[PDB]
């Protein structure tokens, strides 16, 4: 059970930072990945972050988005930058070690 | 000619990015020996690889789709050996949002031997009620569990004049009468003219039993395929010592926890699967299950062949590779995770694979994704591990 928080409406050129708080506390911090579902399309991969902390970004969003984690609160963030009208879609976090999916937080850029 | 199906039901894909690449590698150019499951496809997806499919052994599931239409034009008969929810051999569910599927287009679908039809919660699917089903379901097995929803938002499969439904049983078991061994229609009165054998296809000749040739699926083959066991009776089956998951003692065990690790010690061939999950290395507080230790994994250092899949979704962070499997040589792929994959490594954080002895994957695809530490994925000779023109390596989210 994962719940995200940090989306909403924002102006173009703005910034946003989502979160993904795990309802339970796993023994290991596991591996969480960030996706993005534009309506009508498959949820496209954005970034992944592992237990150690080494991230991996997709080609399209590399250099703009920043992914990190806080093991104290077991929350993974996705810091967005220089947002653009084409970036409005549903953003979900998945737990790779377990295939648990989030519910999504719609991000609107306007 | 002959391909194998898949076994995920309404579950989100293991890799949404390579889902279409996974499908295309499975049904590329006629007979599906399993379940045909097409879920979570984008609206612009091209499905030209499904054009030549003729028969499905299990059930046809088309759910949670966004495509305009699925082109299963020549699909003749779905035999319904396995059933969705043990009632349905065809299941169309939630195709869209609360685009979506528009038309069924199963133009040549003639017989469903065992099972029913389940069509529900389709926002924009039409012609789901103008098509008769009792003329398609076989006479012998009339378990026509039909649950069709008529709500839409927009005697034929589609609007086109080429979607004419040829009533066969209503107008002998089959006619146009057909031979007793002919399943889906016929073009003449002989036993070498029909377009789907009811029992067996002995080189174009439909017969009730194979000439004691080798029986395999629904065709009298001269010899069993590469990854099939041949028995004294004359059947090409997959199963005729150690037993892995899902084999005669662990049919309900999903992971290699600390409870069922001692029984694998000293083994040289596991007749089953090997699934590693997050709960293998952190025992639940409900039961006295000690967490698995990296030192206790050494019991797999003697394994040589595994008859099922090797699935790893959790690995001790102290271990930088899979060197505990440096003696495994062949993955038979007789049992595949989700029915499609024989080797999966997701979210492990390993720096190199280390499978120095692996030299064959008998069946199934391979997923190596979300291993953001992992190099040495391309350097492995993957084409020398595969044995069918249907296996491929699907890899994303790995180290650059």
């Amino acid at each position: 059970q994962l719940v995200e928080s940090g989306g909403g409406v924002v102006q173009p050129g703005g910034s946003l930072r989502l979160s993904c708080v795990a309802s339970r506390i796993p023994a290991s911090i596991r591996t969480m990945a960030w996706y993005r579902q534009t309506p009508g399309n498959q949820r496209d991969w954005l970034a992944t972050i592992g237990s150690s902390g080494t991230p991996a970004y997709a080609d399209s969003v590399k250099g703009r988005f920043t992914v990190s984690r806080d093991n104290a609160k077991n929350t993974v963030y996705l810091q967005m930058n220089s947002l653009r009208p084409e970036d409005t879609a549903l953003y979900y976090c998945r737990d790779v070690n377990g295939d648990y999916w989030g519910q999504g937080t719609l991000v609107t850029v306007s | 000619q002959v391909c194998t199906g898949t076994d995920m039901k309404l579950r989100l894909p293991a890799s949404p990015e390579t889902h279409l690449d996974m499908q295309r590698h499975l049904y590329q150019g006629q007979v599906v020996q399993g379940n045909l499951e097409l879920t979570y496809l984008p609206t612009n997806a091209s499905l030209s690889f499904l054009q030549d499919i003729q028969e499905v052994q299990g059930y046809v599931l088309i759910a949670h789709n966004q495509v305009r239409q699925v082109p299963l034009q020549r699909l003749r008969i779905v035999r319904g050996t396995q059933l969705f929810e043990d009632n349905y051999a065809l299941a169309v569910l939630d195709n869209g949002d609360p685009g979506g599927l528009r038309e069924l287009q199963l133009r040549s679908l003639t017989e469903i031997l065992k099972g029913g039809v389940l069509i529900q919660r389709n926002p924009q699917l039409c012609y789901q009620d103008t098509i008769l089903w009792k003329d398609i379901f076989h006479k012998n097995n009339q378990l026509a569990l039909t649950l069709i929803d008529t709500n839409r938002s927009r005697r034929c499969w589609g609007e086109s004049s080429e979607d004419c439904q040829s009533l066969t049983r209503t107008v002998c078991a089959r006619c146009k009468c057909c031979h007793e061994q002919c399943a889906a229609g016929c073009t003449g009165p002989k036993h070498s003219d029909c377009l789907a054998c009811l029992h067996f296809n002995h080189s174009g000749i439909c017969e009730l039993h194979c000439p004691a040739r080798y029986t395999f699926g629904a065709s009298c083959v001269t010899a069993c395929p590469y990854n099939y066991l041949s028995t004294d009776v004359g059947s090409c089956t997959l199963v005729c010592v150690c037993y892995g998951l899902g084999m005669e003692h662990l049919r309900e065990v999903r992971a290699v926890t600390s409870a069922n690790i001692q029984e694998f010690a000293g083994c040289k061939k596991i007749f089953g699967s090997l699934a590693f999950l997050p709960e293998s290395f952190d025992g639940d507080p409900a039961s006295n299950t000690a967490p698995l230790q990296p030192e206790q994994l050494q019991v797999f250092e003697t394994l040589e062949e595994i008859t099922g899949y090797l699935y790893i979704s959790a690995w001790p962070d102290s271990l930088p590779d899979l060197s505990v499997f440096q003696n495994l040589q062949v993955i038979r792929g007789r049992i595949l995770h989700n029915g499609a994959y024989s080797l999966t490594l997701q979210g492990l954080g390993i720096s190199w694979l280390g499978l120095r002895s692996l030299r064959e994957l008998g069946s199934g695809l391979a997923l190596i994704h979300h291993n953001t530490h992992l190099c040495f994925v391309h350097t492995v000779p993957w084409d020398q591990l595969f044995r069918n023109p249907h296996q491929a390596l699907l890899h994303t989210a790995n180290r650059p």
